[PDB]
Protein backbone atom coordinates (compact mmCIF):
# COMPACT_ATOMS: atom_id res chain seq x y z
CA UNK A 1 0.00 0.00 0.00
CA UNK A 2 0.82 3.67 -0.14
CA UNK A 3 -0.41 4.22 3.17
CA UNK A 4 2.02 1.73 4.58
CA UNK A 5 5.02 2.66 2.40
CA UNK A 6 3.97 6.55 3.86
CA UNK A 7 3.48 4.74 7.62
CA UNK A 8 7.12 2.62 7.15
CA UNK A 9 8.82 6.18 6.18
CA UNK A 10 7.52 7.88 9.04
CA UNK A 11 8.85 5.62 11.85
CA UNK A 12 12.13 5.29 10.36
CA UNK A 13 12.28 8.69 9.91
CA UNK A 14 11.89 8.89 13.56
CA UNK A 15 14.61 6.61 14.45
CA UNK A 16 17.13 8.75 12.21
CA UNK A 17 16.07 11.44 13.82
CA UNK A 18 16.54 10.23 17.05
CA UNK A 19 19.69 8.77 16.13
CA UNK A 20 20.95 12.03 14.89
CA UNK A 21 21.12 11.68 11.67
CA UNK A 22 19.17 14.77 10.00
CA UNK A 23 20.03 14.01 6.47
CA UNK A 24 18.24 10.61 6.43
CA UNK A 25 15.31 11.83 8.82
CA UNK A 26 14.42 14.38 6.34
CA UNK A 27 14.60 12.15 3.52
CA UNK A 28 12.07 9.67 4.88
CA UNK A 29 10.06 12.32 6.82
CA UNK A 30 9.53 14.67 3.47
CA UNK A 31 8.87 11.23 1.57
CA UNK A 32 5.97 10.69 4.01
CA UNK A 33 4.64 14.32 3.95
CA UNK A 34 4.56 14.31 0.59
CA UNK A 35 3.29 11.19 -0.33
CA UNK A 36 0.30 11.05 2.44
CA UNK A 37 -2.94 11.51 1.09
CA UNK A 38 -3.89 15.08 0.23
CA UNK A 39 -7.49 14.06 2.16
CA UNK A 40 -5.78 12.82 5.57
CA UNK A 41 -4.62 16.68 6.88
CA UNK A 42 -4.20 14.91 10.92
CA UNK A 43 -1.65 12.72 9.30
CA UNK A 44 0.30 15.05 7.65
CA UNK A 45 0.23 17.33 10.41
CA UNK A 46 1.73 14.61 12.68
CA UNK A 47 4.60 14.21 10.05
CA UNK A 48 5.23 17.73 10.08
CA UNK A 49 5.48 17.88 13.75
CA UNK A 50 8.78 15.45 13.54
CA UNK A 51 9.84 16.85 9.67
CA UNK A 52 9.67 21.00 11.00
CA UNK A 53 12.74 20.81 13.84
CA UNK A 54 14.63 17.89 11.43
CA UNK A 55 14.25 20.64 8.80
CA UNK A 56 15.12 23.44 10.90
CA UNK A 57 18.24 21.70 12.19
CA UNK A 58 19.21 21.56 8.20
CA UNK A 59 19.06 25.57 7.88
CA UNK A 60 15.48 25.77 6.48
CA UNK A 61 12.54 27.77 8.15
CA UNK A 62 8.98 27.06 7.83
CA UNK A 63 6.55 29.46 6.76
CA UNK A 64 4.31 31.28 9.03
CA UNK A 65 1.77 30.13 5.84
CA UNK A 66 2.70 26.66 6.13
CA UNK A 67 2.34 26.56 10.25
CA UNK A 68 -1.14 28.49 10.04
CA UNK A 69 -1.74 26.14 7.89
CA UNK A 70 -1.71 22.84 9.55
CA UNK A 71 -2.27 24.77 12.92
CA UNK A 72 1.32 24.23 14.54
CA UNK A 73 1.87 27.77 15.18
CA UNK A 74 3.31 26.85 18.59
CA UNK A 75 6.33 26.73 15.73
CA UNK A 76 6.18 30.51 14.85
CA UNK A 77 8.24 32.34 17.71
CA UNK A 78 10.64 29.20 18.13
CA UNK A 79 11.92 29.91 14.45
CA UNK A 80 12.26 33.01 14.39
CA UNK A 81 14.52 33.01 17.77
CA UNK A 82 16.73 30.42 16.14
CA UNK A 83 16.25 32.28 12.40
CA UNK A 84 17.87 35.56 14.43
CA UNK A 85 20.48 34.24 17.12
CA UNK A 86 17.76 35.11 19.76
CA UNK A 87 18.45 32.42 22.49
CA UNK A 88 16.49 34.73 25.33
CA UNK A 89 13.67 34.41 22.73
CA UNK A 90 13.80 30.33 22.10
CA UNK A 91 14.19 29.88 25.86
CA UNK A 92 10.73 31.50 26.04
CA UNK A 93 8.61 30.18 22.90
CA UNK A 94 10.24 26.46 23.95
CA UNK A 95 9.00 27.27 27.81
CA UNK A 96 5.55 28.67 26.71
CA UNK A 97 4.58 25.40 24.83
CA UNK A 98 6.91 22.95 26.68
CA UNK A 99 3.69 20.71 27.48
CA UNK A 100 2.74 20.19 23.18
CA UNK A 101 5.93 19.80 22.65
CA UNK A 102 6.90 16.97 25.05
CA UNK A 103 3.38 15.51 24.14
CA UNK A 104 4.58 15.80 20.41
CA UNK A 105 8.03 13.52 21.43
CA UNK A 106 10.25 16.24 20.40
CA UNK A 107 10.95 18.51 23.14
CA UNK A 108 14.84 16.87 23.30
CA UNK A 109 15.05 17.72 19.18
CA UNK A 110 14.23 21.00 19.63
CA UNK A 111 16.71 21.60 22.48
CA UNK A 112 19.77 21.18 19.55
CA UNK A 113 18.17 24.28 18.27
CA UNK A 114 20.39 26.14 20.74
CA UNK A 115 23.26 24.66 18.68
CA UNK A 116 22.19 26.63 15.64
CA UNK A 117 20.50 29.59 17.24
CA UNK A 118 24.59 30.25 18.74
CA UNK A 119 25.97 29.69 15.48
CA UNK A 120 23.53 32.30 13.99
CA UNK A 121 23.76 34.29 16.86
CA UNK A 122 27.86 34.39 16.31
CA UNK A 123 27.45 34.76 12.65
CA UNK A 124 25.80 37.90 13.20
CA UNK A 125 28.44 39.19 15.69
CA UNK A 126 30.90 38.64 12.85
CA UNK A 127 28.54 39.99 9.92
CA UNK A 128 27.97 43.37 12.56
CA UNK A 129 31.94 43.80 13.40
CA UNK A 130 33.10 42.85 9.76
CA UNK A 131 36.43 41.57 11.04
CA UNK A 132 38.22 38.11 10.49
CA UNK A 133 39.49 38.37 14.21
CA UNK A 134 36.55 38.71 16.56
CA UNK A 135 37.30 39.52 20.24
CA UNK A 136 36.21 36.62 22.40
CA UNK A 137 34.52 39.51 24.90
CA UNK A 138 32.32 40.60 21.50
CA UNK A 139 30.74 37.37 21.94
CA UNK A 140 30.34 37.70 25.71
CA UNK A 141 28.47 40.49 25.16
CA UNK A 142 25.84 38.82 22.56
CA UNK A 143 25.75 36.29 25.30
CA UNK A 144 25.11 38.39 28.27
CA UNK A 145 22.37 40.20 26.35
CA UNK A 146 20.74 36.87 26.03
CA UNK A 147 20.91 36.69 29.73
CA UNK A 148 22.73 33.49 29.66
CA UNK A 149 23.91 33.56 33.27
CA UNK A 150 26.91 33.29 35.13
CA UNK A 151 28.55 33.21 31.12
CA UNK A 152 31.94 34.35 30.64
CA UNK A 153 35.19 34.59 28.68
CA UNK A 154 36.20 30.67 29.55
CA UNK A 155 32.29 29.87 28.67
CA UNK A 156 32.51 31.43 25.46
CA UNK A 157 36.03 29.85 24.26
CA UNK A 158 33.88 26.48 25.03
CA UNK A 159 30.86 27.13 23.35
CA UNK A 160 33.45 28.10 20.21
CA UNK A 161 35.71 24.92 20.98
CA UNK A 162 32.38 23.14 20.45
CA UNK A 163 31.14 24.89 17.36
CA UNK A 164 34.22 24.71 15.57
CA UNK A 165 34.52 20.87 16.43
CA UNK A 166 31.30 20.42 15.04
CA UNK A 167 32.02 22.11 11.38
CA UNK A 168 29.62 25.21 12.81
CA UNK A 169 32.52 27.63 12.47
CA UNK A 170 35.89 27.62 10.55
CA UNK A 171 38.31 28.97 12.44
CA UNK A 172 40.84 28.66 15.65
CA UNK A 173 40.81 30.82 18.72
CA UNK A 174 44.42 32.67 19.32
CA UNK A 175 44.86 32.86 23.03
CA UNK A 176 47.50 35.72 23.19
CA UNK A 177 45.36 38.31 22.02
CA UNK A 178 41.84 36.65 22.71
CA UNK A 179 40.52 36.48 19.52
CA UNK A 180 38.66 34.30 17.13
CA UNK A 181 40.26 34.36 13.76
CA UNK A 182 38.23 32.82 11.29
CA UNK A 183 38.53 32.11 7.14
CA UNK A 184 38.17 34.87 4.86
CA UNK A 185 36.04 32.49 3.08
CA UNK A 186 32.78 31.94 4.28
CA UNK A 187 33.55 31.19 8.01
CA UNK A 188 29.77 30.04 8.65
CA UNK A 189 29.12 26.91 6.03
CA UNK A 190 25.12 26.05 5.45
CA UNK A 191 23.60 24.17 8.12
CA UNK A 192 22.77 21.66 5.61
CA UNK A 193 26.02 21.07 4.85
CA UNK A 194 27.65 21.04 8.12
CA UNK A 195 26.09 17.20 9.04
CA UNK B 1 6.99 25.94 2.03
CA UNK B 2 10.60 26.30 3.28
CA UNK B 3 13.15 29.23 3.47
CA UNK B 4 16.83 29.42 3.52
CA UNK B 5 17.13 32.95 2.68
CA UNK B 6 16.89 34.08 6.23
CA UNK B 7 20.73 32.79 6.27
CA UNK B 8 21.72 35.79 4.21
CA UNK B 9 24.48 37.88 5.34
CA UNK B 10 21.46 40.56 5.88
CA UNK B 11 21.43 42.35 9.31
CA UNK B 12 19.01 44.94 8.70
CA UNK B 13 15.94 42.95 10.90
CA UNK B 14 15.30 43.98 14.33
CA UNK B 15 17.20 41.99 16.84
CA UNK B 16 20.09 42.62 14.50
CA UNK B 17 20.06 45.98 15.34
CA UNK B 18 19.47 45.57 18.83
CA UNK B 19 22.72 43.49 19.02
CA UNK B 20 24.04 45.95 16.85
CA UNK B 21 23.59 49.05 19.83
CA UNK B 22 24.43 46.79 22.30
CA UNK B 23 27.95 45.54 21.14
CA UNK B 24 28.31 49.40 20.19
CA UNK B 25 27.45 50.45 23.76
CA UNK B 26 30.17 48.46 25.04
CA UNK B 27 32.81 49.91 22.37
CA UNK B 28 32.76 47.29 19.65
CA UNK B 29 31.75 48.72 15.99
CA UNK B 30 32.65 47.63 12.73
Amino acid sequence: STAQRVTYKYYVGRKAMFDSDFKQAEEYLSFAFEHCHRSSQKNKRMILIYLLPVKMLLGHMPTVELLKKYHLMQFAEVTRAVSEGNLLLLHEALAKHEAFFIRCGIFLILEKLKIITYRNLFKKVYLLLKTHQLSLDAFLVALKFMQVEDVDIDEVQCILANLIYMGHVKGYISHQHQKLVVSKQNPFPPLSTVC
Amino acid sequence: VWEDNWDDDNVEDDFSNQLRAELEKHGYKM
